[PDB]
């Protein structure tokens, strides 16, 4: 697999699961629940294509 | 007996906040770097 250079990226941001905002609005924050939150640009994952 | 384990405990401690200090200050390094470098691409 890959994953992001913790070193050699220019913008690395070590980002917690407390703040992984991806498919926002629309999932329980940290637990199966009801939608949680505003729709918004997500904020994960990093890309390592395109 | 203990005492010896609390010394290796007490290393392996250091030796991660050595490895935290050396890391932050690879970062640095490559900020310092990569400005230097901007800058100096701007001149010719």
């Amino acid at each position: 697999r890959q994953v992001v250079d913790d070193t050699k990226y220019k913008d690395y941001q070590q980002v917690g699961i407390l703040h992984q905002h991806n498919n926002s609005g629309f999932v329980g924050y940290l637990a199966p629940t009801m939608r949680e939150g505003q729709a918004y640009p997500a904020n994960f994952p990093y890309p390592l294509i395109g | 007996s203990s005492a010896r384990d609390d010394k290796l405990t007490a290393l392996l401690a250091q030796l991660d906040s050595l490895t935290r200090e050396l890391n932050v200050v690879s970062q640095q390094l490559l900020d310092l770097r990569q400005q230097v470098s901007a800058l100096k691409a701007s001149s010719p």
